[PDB]
C-alpha cells in the first residue's frame, strides 16, 4: 500500500527524466534535466551515472534499472538534507516559499506542460495554510505522506 | 494527472538530479 504508492511515484519520476517519452532515459535526457535545474555535469559524470545502473550495457536506463536503483537507497544521515536541496532548487527567488510560477518552471524543465488548473491543484496539495504558496514544511510532508 | 503523484515524482527527480 505504501509500496504500491512508492512504485507509482518512482514511475512518475522516471517519466519526468524520460523527456521524449520513448520509455528509456538517455545520458542526453539526464544532462538536459540536470542543466535545466542549474547544474553542470561533465560528460564523464553523465556516463558514470548511466554506467552504474545500466545492467544490460545498452547505454540507456529502463524503469527496472531505475527502480532497482531506488531499491538500494536507504534512509540515512543525508536524507532530510536531500529534500532541503530539492526545495532550494524549486525556490528560485530564495524567499522560502514555492510560488505557482516557480513550480510551473520546474515542471516545464521536466517536460511537463501543465494547465493553470493542474499547477493550482499541485499547489493545493502541498499548501498547508492555504496562502497559495508552498513552505518547506509543505514540501517535506509531500515526501512523508 | 495525479497532482500528489506528480509533485512527489518531481521532488524525487530533483533529488536524484542534485543528489
Ligand atoms: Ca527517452
Ligand atoms: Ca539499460
Ligand atoms: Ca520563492
Ligand atoms: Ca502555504
Amino acid at each position: 500500500q505504501l509500496t504500491e504508492e512508492q512504485i507509482a511515484e518512482f514511475k512518475e519520476a522516471f517519466s519526468l527524466f524520460d523527456k521524449d517519452g520513448d520509455g528509456t532515459i538517455t545520458t542526453k535526457e539526464l544532462g538536459t534535466v540536470m542543466r535545466s535545474l542549474g547544474q553542470n555535469p561533465t560528460e564523464a559524470e553523465l556516463q558514470d551515472m548511466i554506467n552504474e545502473v545500466d545492467a544490460d550495457g545498452n547505454g540507456t536506463i529502463d524503469f527496472p534499472e531505475f527502480l532497482t536503483m531506488m531499491a538500494r537507497k536507504m534512509k540515512d544521515t543525508d536524507s532530510e538534507e536531500e529534500i532541503r536541496e530539492a526545495f532550494r532548487v524549486f525556490d528560485k527567488d530564495g524567499n522560502g516559499y514555492i510560488s505557482a510560477a516557480e513550480l510551473r518552471h520546474v515542471m516545464t524543465n521536466l517536460g511537463e506542460k501543465l494547465t493553470d488548473e493542474e499547477v493550482d491543484e499541485m499547489i493545493r496539495e502541498a499548501d498547508i495554510d492555504g496562502d497559495g504558496q508552498v513552505n518547506y514544511e509543505g514540501f517535506v510532508q509531500m515526501m512523508t505522506a | 494527472f495525479n497532482a500528489r503523484r506528480k509533485l512527489k515524482g518531481a521532488i524525487l527527480t530533483t533529488m536524484l538530479a542534485t543528489r
